[PDB]
RNA sequence: CACGGUGUGGCCGAUGACUGGGGUGAAGUCGUAACAAGGUAGCCGUAGGGGAACCUGCGGCUGGAUC
RNA sequence: CAGAAUAAGCACCGGCUAACUCUGUGCCAGCAGCCGCGGUAAUACAGAGGGUGCGAGCGUUAAUCGGAUUUACUGGGCGUAAAGCGUGCGUAGGCGGCUUAUUAAGUCGGAUGUGAAAUCCCCGAGCUUAACUUGGGAAUUGCAUUCGAUACUGGUGAGCUAGAGUAUGGGAGAGGAUGGUAGAAUUCCAGGUGUAGCGGUGAAAUGCGUAGAGAUCUGGAGGAAUACCGAUGGCGAAGGCAGCCAUCUGGCCUAAUACUGACGCUGAGGUACGAAAGCAUGGGGAGCAAACAGGAUUAGAUACCCUGGUAGUCCAUGCCGUAAACGAUGUCUACUAGCCGUUGGGGCCUUUGAGGCUUUAGUGGCGCAGCUAACGCGAUAAGUAGACCGCCUGGGGAGUACGGUC
RNA sequence: UAGUUGGUGGGGUAAAGGCCUACCAAGGCGACGAUCUGUAGCGGGUCUGAGAGGAUGAUCCGCCACACUGGGACUGAGACACGGCCCAGACUCCUACGGGAGGCAGCAGUGGGGAAUAUUGGACAAUGGGGGGAACCCUGAUCCAGCCAUGCCGCGUGUGUGA
């Protein structure tokens, strides 16, 4: 561009969106689970993955992945949710903290315990 | 149209320089007589020439070659009718680290960015030479 | 003069029986339009026709093969 | 005074990235920031052993700048990757030839005042050290007033002709508008000669014909288009423009004097022109031919092929405003090796008439330097520079919805 | 845009002024963005960046505005006044039904919302502020204490020997 091109018009910039609106800029949001379920992997891979729809204080329902082997999650619960893609699962955008509200820490457990939520063995 | 004859006289220098030849010839202004004056003091090009017919003036400049290259290897103007550009005492620009030279237009006539800072004045940056 | 009332007209937002198109997924059904001269060279604008990719008329381009 | 007595966890070990093996499970369970692991030997899943990095902390999520030259002022692009408006004219604006005198607005320099403290940085001081506190500096890149300089830009006065334009001679052209007119051919009609086929296809059939075709000869009617010349030719801003003649009319090339004296370039909004198809009113209709009808082909044919055929294609008066409207290359100016063609002019040379050198404005083929991712471009630049405008910022959704104008 | 832009006479203010008023005139603003509309307290500063820039305005300091929602004025040197007055509105409380009362965006604290942020503490000894001649009184400013690994800095959880 000319210089009197840029004096008559600047240079414009390109918003940016949040790859997790749902959460509102909040580290952790506070949803009650709307329904638990399962469902399959996209190509090139096969499983059978535990999620849940949630509705969340933001006013939004999205959906939930559950992290981990076992849980003890069901109807009418209520979690707290972070950010985090699962990406072979399309749409789901976050996941579950373990042993927060209602959901409980995996069993069994004895490294990566922070996550998950598994308290020290005796 | 024609609309920057020091941009032309510097651009007929390139590429005159780049075609190998021994003399350039232009129409003629004090201004431009003034830029050459200031190249050949500092030894980028060896003889300058002005011829009058009647009304016309024609400026001729003798170009140097040293081994196989051309003297000026570079020169750019900085300068130009749609962007003037004026630079202080103590910000004037610095060609190739010293080895270059920067040519300024200030209140005591064309001299070079060493001349200026000597001086202690500003000016009018015309254009870069190494 | 604040608050309030009447009538009429704008704008924003939410909501609505029914309806239209878009995307993603899985390849269930009907064909084979394009990629080679893809088996009628392809594409652009416009008009008409057709279950569907599409077909035909007029003008244009080579981002068309062989001669 | 007492006595080691009261006091270590968290993440990770396929690559990006320092740190590897064994068991358990078998596209399951599961992991995952990106690329990707697991479908019987998993250094990538869970446990264990070992190790690595941190350490009263260790990890995850959220947010800002950076990396991102990924809005490019510093510091990017538009032939084919995204990107030059279809083409002109022109308003505001931006920029603008040479010389001279003057002004001091831009520009540069000095002085004065101000720019609170805290904060940042430097040299010290006090906290057992450090954080922290604190003295003094430096800085606060700015603003205002006043005094100076005149090279450049701007203003004013004067002058000049290389840009731009005017008058007089000559030249080429499918440039435009209007009206006449000529020949070839197709269809139809009338009439002679004449008698069983004609037509069409890969092969057929639909179709035409014994109330007489097709073929051949004569005459008539009507519409549309202009063979040969014809050309990598010409003219036009682009879209485009071809028989011949007259009338009205625009631009271009070329020679020398004369004249004005920067009167210029570009151009947001605006406005004019703008293929084909399409629309409105009235005419015309030979040939061709969307839609449609029939015959074939095919598994099916909605198509390609064949026989017919209505809008339309043509004219007058208006609208529409879009094309791969393309050189996929905005306009203007200057400069930078050569070789070979062609169109319209000027000049010189022979020497008698046809050639040979130059110069100018167009139009083509190669190619040095230079440029480019490559292909390629290369004086008709995509090279070297300047002025102004238009446009681009991953692929889809989408030149779409809503609103508005026509 | 019609008190709108300017002028004259008058009124009004501590003070210039369409600040108000009666006439006279038709001006004033706008592509250098008027009017309308969305968002927003501003600066010294803070974070990032080689710089140019970009993001930001907690804690400290200066300025502005507000005090349940709107409209007013009084007293006073000074207010259109957080813990003053009048009026209107919504809400809440006491009542013997006669009549009344109130405004934590001050400190502590409760409910609610939220992923999430503390004690219904001590003293005016120090620095300030108000009153008083003084003695002295008041001061949830302030100075201190309590809670929280929230951050920065420092220390410890032992040392040598021992195959």
């Amino acid at each position: 561009a000319t210089t009197n091109q840029l004096i008559r018009k600047g240079r414009t910039t390109l918003v940016e969106k949040s790859k997790v609106p749902a959460l509102k800029a909040c580290p952790q949001r506070r949803g009650v689970c709307t329904r638990v379920y399962t469902t399959t992997p996209k190509k090139p891979n096969s499983a059978m993955r535990k999620v849940c729809r949630v509705r969340l204080t933001s006013g939004f329902e999205v959906s939930s992945y559950i992290g981990g082997e076992g849980h003890n999650l069901q109807e009418h619960s209520v979690v707290l949710i972070r950010g985090g893609r699962v990406k072979d699962l399309p749409g789901v955008r976050y996941h579950t903290v373990r042993g927060s509200l209602d959901c409980a820490g995996v069993k069994d457990r004895n490294q990566s315990r922070s996550k998950y939520g598994a308290k020290r063995p005796k | 149209s024609m609309q920057d004859t020091v941009a032309d006289m510097l651009t007929r220098v390139r590429n005159a320089q780049m075609a190998k030849k021994q003399t350039v010839s232009m129409p003629s202004s004090k201004l431009k007589v003034a830029i050459a004056n200031v190249l050949q003091q500092e030894g980028y090009i060896s003889n300058v020439e002005v011829a009058q017919e009647e009304t016309k003036s024609t400026l001729t400049i003798t170009l140097k070659y040293f081994e196989g290259k051309p003297v000026i290897e570079m020169v750019k103007r900085v300068s130009r009718p749609g962007l003037r550009q004026y630079r202080g005492k103590d910000k004037l620009p610095s060609v190739k680290q010293g080895l270059g030279i920067a040519i300024v237009s200030t209140s005591k006539g064309i001299m070079t960015d060493r001349a200026a800072r000597a001086a202690g004045i500003g000016g009018e940056v015309i254009a870069f030479v190494s």
